[PDB]
RNA sequence: CCCGCAGAAGAAGCACCGGCUAACUCCGUGCCAGCAGCCGCGGUAAUACGGAGGGUGCAAGCGUUAAUCGGAAUUACUGGGCGUAAAGCGCACGCAGGCGGUUUGUUAAGUCAGAUGUGAAAUCCCCGGGCUCAACCUGGGAACUGCAUCUGAUACUGGCAA
RNA sequence: UAGCUAGUAGGUGGGGUAACGGCUCACCUAGGCGACGAUCCCUAGCUGGUCUGAGAGGAUGACCAGCCACACUGGAACUGA
RNA sequence: UACGUCG
């Protein structure tokens, strides 16, 4: 299959694009504590179906603008 | 508030051994009965008994060999502030093998000898020395 | 790079016969052993703990004729080898070629054996070895060449080989003047009075 | 061009050559794709002096790799067995 | 087969009416070479009387240690006053490699090849007291198996 | 000390700076010895300590002790400063290498001879 | 590299000796000259200064200086503390954060097990081999504690539902 | 050093490149980054490794090898795979 | 100064 990620929409307001925060849960190298850690990504969506506060899966593609090398596959869990 | 009931259990057993207490009661759970079954199996407590219906109460009949107490030092390793997950190679032996370390592996709650023999590591709960 | 001095002085600071002048006569008789290692040698030292460890290391080096960087390298090799580091260290000192030439009775002392080794009078396995610290493997044949065979020294040295204890890990045979290092010497096969834990602890501080 | 060639690695007055597959415009003792055998021109008169993986060499010559004169001489020395 | 050795002599003082008065304290450890370790303090006005009181107190007040073959069994930590002390059996980890005043008690104790490292304070009067406490609460595989059934 | 508090802000031991700003941390420097002095020590000691004041080659003007019995330094006398504090004089941090550029070896010396710049007497 | 020649013949210094720290006396100097890494020596009998005799440690080196780590558990993750030694905010409310009682079901993100790809070669480690040995060179392995993917396990933690 | 950013963030279309791309231009939207530390300031080639350490770490990155950058200083292209 | 022990 393809490698994909899941994350939530952190903001919405851009012209056929979105930005998604990813939560990786990584152990501290010295201290041995599992710490949450984000990764904000500028993600493309044609016809901008996902709004703010959603949860969306996301795959990597060719560059579509500056940063923006990521595009959604499936919007889940939109509940407001 | 209570945020680590396992360390609370081990505290009950340290302070029961330290006060020459015959038996120790506490609120009960699946993990405490799993650990208590490991402790009875390895010979650190005499018996356990879970009573009650809607509020279960685990009771550990403690051991005393001579006048001295059997549970010499019980420590909580994987506390909630910082959890400790060892592999089957990193899996420690306590008092150079004379003292078990209760590891929660995917197959169940085992000792260090039993889980190093089973070929699988996990989350190391407590050192019993 | 080697000592070159008064030998019996070194044997007199240690308080013990270091076999540094084995030679013709018997037990020392002209050493004033124990009495005075220098001018204030009549004083008892009241030696420290560093002093006993140090003095044990110096006893062993002054026996086998090794200086410090070379000895220290023997300690590193004895440390990394599997087993007991004291016993490994004596096994490394006993496999030295000048030592094996001394044990076989080819030299009267270890310095005379070191000059036999040094002056190309000794072959191992049919190849001449010029080096005092060649490490003799088990099941080797070390012998004297045709030059420096039937020279006086070695004959006299074999004469005083019978006065000593005939080491178990050798095939001493003096007829053909060739020997076989058969096995590594056990710790219980040598000298009984050196305390190698003191030199392990000396280097491990 | 990729070349199966020797690369000098021993001490002074005592060379040990390792036969590698390099992009030919690298340095001699520099970057290689894979090493594929060795060649000691002394070694002693004991057993080998040279071993050399003929399957990987045949793979690279199948890919288009060239071979220097020494490596060709060594393959002409170790022909299939001797 | 008694194997006595002194660790520390000091000059303490008292400060009476007319000037000071200087006394000497010994601190020795005896032991047979197979468990059986004792320490004694002892203080007197001259040094040989001090060491003699120290030996005489140390020959009594002697404690059993459950040795292994020639060494400790499991790693043990003994604490006394300000002086925290670690030990590790070092299964033929050659030579007694301990700090000062711990080398002596481990030497006459009969152990041969452990690894130590004292922490905290390293006053000699309290670093033994933290080796015996230590070697005292170190128990053997036939004692743990006695306790817990098997 | 709590592991969260160290994730938020880790441990940090300070830098423990150098006693000897002989800059770059070079083993010796050379200087011109702007003047030559004798200076009285701190309280429990008393002497007159022979000490020069030096314009180094890196710009720094530092004062420097002169070892041994008797020297031949005077005011221009290019010397090789070394590094090493004389505790008994307040504020000298350096020494002069005897037996160096314009600093002769100590006259009539026989022991510890290398650290005073004196050659072996022929005998 | 091998053989022959002549003759011990061409071939030993450097630091230190009060404690730490192995190794001691005499003479000169007399708060001076000077020494010193710290403690500190020297104001007339100085084992601390300078010399000598003696000894100790290293050795074609030996000392000093500079720099790093160690010792230093004196930044403590392993592995420290906070009544009085330095250290509990003057006290609360509370957002983000950290942590979260108990039972069942599902998931399997953390966690664990296995597999695959990769983690260049050299270097470190192990077992061998070649230089008379050693340093050195070298064959094979281990290792590179990682990351990614796939396959599973589901006790603990997390997500979801009750 | 708490705000930084107007080709800036995104979109549509044209151009450009070997190739995606604000890479560039016109128009439209008003975004984007930031206390998980942006922006500014000081320092610095990076790594395999090296030194020390029981270890975890700490320091460092001379030789050897991989990558980047530079070629008196600042800029530009031409030829050419 | 200064604390180091026998037939």
């Amino acid at each position: 299959k393809i490698r994909t990620l899941q994350g939530r929409v952190v903001s919405d307001k851009m012209e056929k694009s979105i930005v998604v925060a990813i939560e990786r849960f990584v152990k501290h190298p010295i201290y041995g504590k599992f710490i949450k850690r984000t990764t904000k990504l500028h993600v493309h969506d044609e016809n901008n179906e996902c709004g703010i506060g959603d949860v969306v899966e996301i795959r990597e593609c060719r560059p579509l603008s500056k940063t923006k090398s990521w595009t959604l596959v499936r919007v889940v869990e939109k509940a407001v | 508030s209570m945020q680590d009931p396992i360390a609370d259990m081990l505290t009950r057993i340290r302070n029961g051994q330290a006060a020459n207490k015959a038996a120790v009661t506490m609120p009960s759970s699946k993990l405490k009965v799993a650990i208590a079954n490991v402790l009875k199996e390895e010979g650190f407590i005499e018996d356990f008994k879970v009573e009650g219906d809607t509020k279960p109460e685990l009771e550990l009949t403690l051991k005393y060999f001579q006048g001295k107490a059997v549970v010499e030092s019980i420590q909580r390793v994987s506390r909630p502030g910082l959890r400790i997950y060892k592999r089957k190679d990193e899996l420690p032996k306590v008092m150079a093998g004379l003292g078990i370390a209760v590891v929660s592996t995917s197959k169940g709650v085992m000792t260090d000898r039993a889980a190093r023999q089973a070929g699988l590591g996990g989350e190391i709960i407590c050192y019993v020395a | 790079a080697r000592y070159l001095g008064p030998k019996l002085k070194l044997s007199r600071r240690e308080g013990t016969d270091l076999f540094l002048k084995s030679g013709v006569r018997a037990i020392d008789t002209k050493c004033k052993i124990e009495q005075a290692p220098g001018q204030h040698g009549a004083r008892k030292p009241r030696l420290s703990d560093y002093g006993v460890q140090l003095r044990e290391k110096q006893k062993v080096r002054r026996i086998y004729g090794v200086l410090e960087r070379q000895f220290r390298n023997y300690y590193k090799e004895a440390a990394r080898l599997k087993g007991n580091t004291g016993e490994n260290l004596l096994a490394l000192l006993e496999g030295r070629l000048d030592n094996v030439v001394y044990r076989m009775g080819f030299g009267a002392t270890r310095a005379e054996a070191r000059q036999l080794v040094s002056h190309k009078a000794i072959m191992v396995n049919g190849r001449v070895v010029n080096i005092a610290s060649y490490q003799v493997s088990p099941n080797d044949v070390v012998s004297i060449r045709e030059k420096a065979k039937k020279q006086s020294r070695v004959k006299a040295a074999l004469e005083l080989a019978e006065q000593r204890e005939k080491p178990t890990w050798l095939e001493v045979d003096a007829g053909k003047m060739e020997g076989t290092f058969k096995r590594k010497p056990e710790r219980s096969d040598l000298s009984a009075d050196i305390n190698e834990h003191l030199i392990v602890e000396l280097y491990s501080k | 061009m990729v070349t199966i060639r020797l690369a000098r690695h021993g001490a002074k007055k005592r060379p040990f050559y390792q036969v590698v597959v390099a992009d030919s415009r690298n340095a001699r003792n520099g970057r290689f794709i894979e090493r594929v055998g060795f060649f000691n021109p002394i070694a002693s008169e004991k057993e080998e002096g040279t071993r050399l993986d003929l399957d990987r060499i045949a793979h690279w010559v199948g890919q288009g790799a060239t071979i220097s004169d020494r490596v060709a001489a060594l393959i002409k020395e170790v022909n299939k067995a001797a | 087969e008694l194997q006595e050795k002194l660790i520390a002599v000091n000059r303490v003082s008292k400060t009476v009416k007319g000037g000071r008065i200087f006394s000497f304290t010994a601190l020795t450890v005896v032991g047979d070479g197979n468990g059986r370790v004792g320490f004694g303090y002892g203080k007197a006005r001259e040094v040989p009387a001090a060491i003699q009181k120290a030996m005489e107190k140390a020959r009594r007040n002697m404690i059993n240690v459950a040795l292994n073959n020639g060494t400790l069994q499991h790693p043990v930590k003994g604490v006394h006053t300000g002086s925290r002390v670690f030990m590790q059996p070092a299964s033929e980890g050659t030579g007694i490699i301990a700090g000062g005043a711990m080398r002596a008690v481990l030497e006459v104790a009969g152990v041969h090849n452990v690894l130590a490292k004292a922490y905290g304070s390293t006053n000699p009067i309290n670093v033994v007291r933290a080796t015996i406490d230590g070697l005292e609460n170190m128990n053997s595989p036939e004692m743990v198996a006695a306790k817990r059934g098997k | 000390a709590t592991v969260n508090q160290l994730v938020r802000k880790p441990r940090a031991r300070k830098v423990a700076k150098s006693n000897v700003p002989a800059l770059e941390a070079c083993p010796q420097k050379r200087g011109v010895c702007t003047r030559v002095y004798t200076t009285t020590p701190k309280k429990p000691n008393s002497a007159l300590r022979k000490v020069c004041r030096v314009r180094l080659t890196n710009g720094f003007e530092v004062t420097s002790y002169i070892g041994g019995e008797g020297h031949n330094l005077q005011e221009h006398s290019v010397i090789l400063i070394r590094g090493g504090r004389v505790k008994d004089l307040p504020g000298v941090r350096y020494h002069t290498v005897r037996g160096a550029l314009d600093c002769s070896g100590v006259k009539d010396r026989k022991q510890a001879r290398s650290k005073y710049g004196v050659k072996r007497p022929k005998a």
